[PDB]
């Protein structure tokens, strides 16, 4: 009855997207040609808010993919489960952004945005009801920042009364990948702030954190990264695929959560988080899960929540559980804490279970945290963009492209605004 | 004869319609599918040959909990068209549940409710089981009791409602929605009972040394409380009351009409061996702060009216003994204008238990409903925590964009003002 | 999807292709004769059936050269059209390559371009190898890249130049050829990769413990960076660079686009059993002024851009964490104007080894693409010592001659004093 | 593609231009019929840019014989090698010139200048792209002097674009084998100064010191003087006929060596040099050829170059080397005799590297030098015209034939303006 349509732009999008798919794959019992082969029946009744029944009892995910370039397509299409996708569905464009935001959002993002939009409204036109939209890219490249950004001011124009999820990765604090990745950092939460609903930030660094301390592995790999993500993605809307005592979709969680619709930047969380050796260590029960939740070390931002203030938090649990325990937990950790909550938001806590764990696992919860925090992340970024505007740095590159030097006063006052309202709130 | 209506509005109140109708099926000896192998009546239909139809009706804005009953073992006992199903939830918004998607849908509910009206022929009223926090059951429930009280009139209705707990709350918004649901639906429910899910946790945790409760067991509670006020209509006692004598005797004022239910006695299999359970222990048993169903203090408070419901092996004269010894007790206290604050009805049925259920087969029960001037304190509470949260207007625009105002804001904030001086008022 | 064009002009760029797309059959598996028994399109072109072709151009106004390419080994494997020859030497003459010989021959290669570019649906730039010294790769190349900025415009052109040396040099008149055609084609040039003789024969000495490096082993040493750049593009990876990224991370502003290049590991077989080749210690071996394929100070200068490109078996933490020490060491610095100044891109296909070759096969290498402002001294050295021969207006009949002017060597000496002065006030 | 034409005039031109035809038929691998015979195809690749392919695989060397007597040119005809030449390109007179300058340029040049000229020119329209013209001559005789010079003049008016090389033998200081050498050697220098390109300074008295000090040969005789002379001769264009690493043409070494129009005298010298018992004493190495290129004793002009200074260096390696060798030795030399080169040209040293070495030699190298030090010779020379001409001694003979003492004053004074410039630039 509720459908949600995926998206992903970019390099980082389409290799999130290729494992979240996997992951979703794997819940619902899907092989990687299309064709069901689950046993419980509750795998199927709801598999169409992510899937398209296209005869043949064989099922198409409803998922656009897009880029300026062949290569990641290419890829993602040899690789596993690359079969399932409709090849309609592959946009794709042969110059490239060249990691310059001014190329993907008004150069070539211009000639793509057409096709892109034309297929996406095709997709939601053949679903019954939509909840909304939700797109995985990335701020400090060049097709995802500038792409990204145009495609949701184009469908927020098209479709201004559904829900707008993205799940963005800002620049890491320590070591950056790109040398101009605070302009389109910058550029791509300018437009963020005004054309989404709930963006969920994500951090390279707080992953590579998460994969050595608490994860203890050697090795990690970007796969790695990405099936964390897909594990909170999955973890978000696993109440609008599966029966549970409470239920909460994404126009709850939206509802819960923002209090003012420029304060719409959370930093997600999942549980629990093991490493091989480590297992036998532990009774896995609410407690741990719930310990799991508030803790810096486990959190996918490179922010510290301690420096800050909750303004709201969502724990959405997976698995038969006891309501009892999860409700006198939540107020047990809101009192032994209570200088990290805002005081004049009573129950700072939202809450929902789902009846379904995910495969494997007898529990499992995914946390979401509007915090003050954020302020620091952005902070660091518009200083960084304002040292190199100072000295006009690489502002040719964008100026050709027909930018002008006014985007980018506008977009220093509007992160330096935001900045101010998430100071003043705390 | 006399018939009665049920309706079950949001997740809540459909799930402790899918418990009290178990209860009914397995009281009156109605299998799943709808046959058995004549005072039913009133809470069943008789269609065709051998099958039997409850009179209720289901509504949600979500298809999911609505569509687990459809799906679920009483698949075959609820009539398709009965089981009402939206396509968007409210999201815990009342104004989403009023106006932006409770209309759509309050017509075709509106005709089942008129449809179930002309089987009957006795009607007595309406039951309204829903929760103050959610959206739905706040917005749906005022939108469909402003438009039972237009069409019907005189029928009385009884309200069941969640209310919100002080300290244990699973939303954010929940004191807007309250507000906004009591100022909605005072003027348009008879009598309203109120249950907090902190005093049932306690209670199981207590009394039925239950470790980890859930929701089946404070579903399955609240049947046993619901099949206890309506075994009079359901049976026939030594000295009965209907549904009429509950709203004639318990609201002294209009605008109080606010009784709270407590149920006794609620013991597990272990401790029944070890206890004669008497019809005095269970009296004063429920008098007790710690086994009341709401979250508050009587101690604080003074009662106006209680009604005690005698359920299986009860004679009179213990009764009125209980009641006696009740009354010279000095820790409670009766308010001056009341001398008579007594309502007695006994019944000859003993309680059913559920097969796989908490509680252990006893001879006697009784449900309390008593009006106390402690529920101020709950109504305080609320709005200190309404006004710290509208203090700096937050979640406002979430409510204006579906088609509210602040001057409802305002309105509902004075009118809740008012019932508590009237409640402050009435106390002295 | 997408394609590569190189030009080769010159005798130092004839060698360095004919290096180059040995290195690139070896890579692909190519015959010699152009057979193999599909990312490789992106330089070979499919003619017929079972044969691929260079997408590449050869030019020289003299025979011999490319006179050794057409008997050579590989004969069979490059067009006989892409081949082209004059009759002519420029004679280490910068008018001679510009007007008086190169004018004869630069509309056939511009055919010859235009040829090749119609086969193309990608095509993402040109790589132009030549040398400063010579007359041919002086004015020849400076021809050739004014008349394709004309034609094509926003295609980007990439260059790799034979620095000429601080103190070992083969001709007299190098510093005037160096000085005309940097003048020249600064305006045309998106980005110029540096590299210098006297560099590479320590590197050859000192880290291959080779006694007396011939041409043969600079030439395999830049067609190893030369591969390393475009690997890239002719594999897949975990995080790729096309031609256009490196411009847009190493070119600040228009006027400084002179980023040296440097590559590790280059060590024998002999030291290769002896040293664990980790990310870490090439990312620091990458660093070190010693290893770098200009000979010139970055101690004394200060990084603006920088750029690493990964092969073989790397994964993205290690290479993190390199580059994390690298910038919390003190002895190296950063402009403050570039708080980021790192871009990385990681390949899987570990480089290939020549046969016969002196690199040893390794899991691991690095190229390290360094935008300094460190680059002023050697341009200081040649403006002085074109000054110092210019004083006495020495060889300038020579130039004369041919149909140059005296008014143009002033322009070149103003050009490039003004892009000293560029570079000094962006350095601090 | 690039052709050289060869001129020989005079005794001593004929003698040289035998012997040099010896020598690169050797190269080359062609017997005293004209057949081919070598093995490496190297030796025919490039042989046009001396012989031509006359028919029947049988090659004919470019070269034009002139002299005023029959018996050089009858002396060369019945040689060893006499008969691969052409019997047209023999072009003699009957009278001879008598050692007289005069002669040799107005009396009988005027006649015989006309033939040559058309000979000359028939060869050169015969080719299809010529490199220019090389001269073998004396300037101390009548018929060599007088018909080289005016020659070079017609040439240089027929073909001005074209190089204009000259191996010339210069009177020398020491012994004088013709009384009236100071008055042909005047007037050969006042026309080699403007109608020549580079012009190699050749002396028998430094032939002689190598020959004796150098070879150890008891014996010397013309033969090996002019053995020497070719041996350089071929040195010189050895990258015009076989392949190399660096490449060097006429063109590239002129526009390399000259840097004033009027400062192209070079003295040349070759290496290695060794006599049949010193063979075993040393190891064939770059260091060694480079010692041998910069000594006074291995130089063929009678000039010491450390009484001057040296304005441009040329060496021509043949041989498979190191370039790396080569570079570093060259900067050494550069580097401990700082004070024998000019400050105001940084390398003075251009190099040129040929594959091929010659037939015997596993290495060799040519060096050619443009030094200051020639102002000696000139001034010695000058010295001694105006010895002579101060007493009219043998003024008749060169007055009879027309002449007058006015070309003489502008001779001398061409030498004083030359000395006056070499000089200068010291
Ligand atoms: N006693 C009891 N209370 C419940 C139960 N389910 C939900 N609730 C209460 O309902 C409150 C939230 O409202 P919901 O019923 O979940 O939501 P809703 O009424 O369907 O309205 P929507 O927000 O539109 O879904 C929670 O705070 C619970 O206290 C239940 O099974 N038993
Ligand atoms: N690294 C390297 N440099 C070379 C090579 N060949 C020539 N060079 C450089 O080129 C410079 C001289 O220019 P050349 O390439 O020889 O001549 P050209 O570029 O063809 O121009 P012309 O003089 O007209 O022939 C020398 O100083 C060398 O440093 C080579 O194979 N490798
Ligand atoms: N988590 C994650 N991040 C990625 C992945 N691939 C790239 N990134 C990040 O994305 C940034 C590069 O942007 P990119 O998507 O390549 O630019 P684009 O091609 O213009 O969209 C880098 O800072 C990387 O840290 C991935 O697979 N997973
Ligand atoms: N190196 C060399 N010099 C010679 C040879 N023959 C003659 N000479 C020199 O030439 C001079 C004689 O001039 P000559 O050629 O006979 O006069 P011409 O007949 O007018 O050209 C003498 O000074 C000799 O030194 C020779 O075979 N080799
Ligand atoms: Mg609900
Ligand atoms: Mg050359």
């Amino acid at each position: 009855m509720r459908e949600i349509v995926h998206i992903q732009a970019g390099q980082c999008g389409n290799q999130i997207g290729a494992k979240f798919w996997e992951v979703i794959s794997d819940e619902h019992g899907i092989d990687p040609t299309g064709s069901y082969h689950g046993d419980s029946d509750l795998q199927l009744e709801r598999i169409n808010v992510y899937y398209n029944e296209a005869a043949g009892n064989k099922y198409v995910p409803r998922a656009i993919l897009v880029d300026l370039e062949p290569g990641t397509m290419d890829s993602v299409r040899s690789g596993p489960f690359g079969q399932i996708f409709r090849p309609d569905n592959f946009v794709f464009g042969q110059s490239g952004a060249g990691n310059n935001w001014a190329k993907g959002h008004y150069t070539e993002g211009a000639e793509l945005v057409d096709s892109v939009l034309d297929v996406v409204r095709k997709e939601s036109e053949s679903c019954d009801c939509l909840q909304g939209f939700q797109l995985t890219h990335s701020l400090g490249g060049g097709t995802g920042s500038g792409m990204g950004t145009l495609l949701i001011s184009k469908i927020r124009e098209e479709y201004p009364d559904r829900i707008m999820n993205t799940f963005s990765v800002v620049p890491s604090p320590k070591v950056s990948d790109t040398v101009v990745e605070p302009y389109n950092a910058t550029l791509s939460v300018h437009q963020l702030v005004e054309n989404t609903d709930e963006t969920y930030c994500i951090d390279n660094e707080a992953l590579y954190d998460i994969c050595f301390r608490t994860l203890k592995l050697t090795t990690p790999t970007y796969g790695d990264l990405n099936h964390l993500v897909s594990a909170t993605m999955s973890g978000v809307t696993t109440c609008l695929r599966f029966p549970g005592q409470l239920n909460a979709d994404l126009r709850k969680l939206a509802v819960n959560m923002v209090p003012f619709p420029r304060l719409h930047f959370f930093m997600p969380g999942f549980a629990p988080l093991t490493s091989r050796g480590s297992q036998q260590y532990r009774a896995l029960t609410v407690p741990e899960l719930t310990q799991q939740m508030f803790d810096a070390k486990n959190m996918m931002a490179a922010c510290d929540p301690r420096h800050g203030r909750y303004l709201t938090v969502a724990a959405v649990f997976r698995g038969r559980m006891s309501m009892k325990e999860v409700d006198e937990q939540m107020l047990n950790v809101q009192n032994k804490n209570s200088s990290y909550f805002v005081e004049w938001i009573p129950n700072n806590v939202k809450t929902a279970v789902c009846d379904i764990p995910p495969r494997g696992l007898k529990m499992s919860a995914t946390f979401i945290g509007n915090s003050t925090a954020i302020q620091e992340l952005f902070k660091r970024i518009s200083e960084q963009f304002t040292a190199m505007f100072r000295r006009k740095a690489f502002l040719h590159w964008y100026t050709g492209e027909g930018m002008d030097e006014m985007e980018f006063t506008e977009a220093e006052s509007n992160m330096n605004d935001l900045v101010s309202e998430y100071q003043q709130y705390q | 004869m006399r018939e009665c209506i049920s309706i079950h509005v949001g997740q809540a109140g459909v799930q402790i319609g899918n418990a009290c109708w178990e209860l009914y099926c397995l009281e009156h000896g109605i299998q799943p599918d709808g046959q058995m192998p004549d005072s039913f009546n009133t809470f069943f239909s008789e269609t065709g040959a051998g099958k039997h139809v409850p009179r209720a009706v289901f509504v949600d804005l979500e298809p999911t909990v609505i569509d687990e009953v459809r799906t679920g073992t009483y698949r075959q006992l609820f009539h398709p068209e009965q089981l009402i199903t939206g396509k968007e939830d409210a999201a815990n918004n009342y104004a989403r549940g009023h106006y932006t998607i409770g209309k759509e849908i309050i017509d075709l509910v509106l005709d089942r409710i008129r449809k179930l009206a002309d089987q009957c022929t006795g009607l007595q009223g309406f039951l309204v089981f829903h929760s103050f926090g959610g959206g739905t059951g706040s917005g749906f429930t005022s939108l469909l009791m402003e438009r039972l009280s237009v069409d019907y009139g005189k029928k009385s209705k009884l309200e069941f409602s969640i209310y919100p707990a002080p300290q244990v709350s699973t939303a954010v918004v929940e004191p807007y929605n309250s507000i906004l649901t009591t100022h909605t639906t005072l003027e348009h429910s008879d009598c309203a009972f109120m249950v907090d899910n902190e005093a049932i946790y306690d209670i199981c945790r207590r009394n039925l040394d239950i470790e980890r409760p859930t929701y089946t067991n404070l579903n399955r509670l609240i049947s046993q409380i619901v099949s206890s006020i309506t075994a009079s209509l359901r049976f026939d006692g030594a000295l009965n009351v209907d549904l009429t004598e509950f709203q004639t005797n318990l609201v002294p004022y209009p605008r109080i009409h606010f009784p709270l239910a407590t149920y006794a006695p609620v013991i597990s299999a272990e401790k029944a061996y070890h206890e004669q359970l008497s019809v005095a222990e269970i009296t004063n048993a429920c008098f007790e702060p710690a086994n009341q169903m709401v979250k508050c203090d009587p101690r604080h408070g003074k009662y106006m009216a209680c009604c005690l419901l005698y359920r299986g092996d009860v004679v009179p004269k213990d009764v009125n003994a209980a009641i006696a010894t009740i009354k010279t007790k000095r820790s409670i206290q009766f308010v001056d204008w009341c001398p008579t604050g007594f309502k007695v009805g006994i019944n000859y049925q003993p309680p059913t238990v559920v097969p796989g259920g908490d509680l252990a087969k006893v001879q006697r029960a009784v449900c309390m409903l008593s009006n106390t001037t402690a529920i101020a304190e709950a109504w305080a509470r609320l709005d200190h925590k309404f006004d710290l949260m509208y203090a700096k207007r937050a979640f406002v625009h979430w409510y204006v964009g579906e088609g509210m105002e602040e001057g409802e804001f305002s309105e509902a904030r004075e009118d809740m003002a008012a019932l508590e001086k009237d409640y402050e008022e009435v106390g002295v």
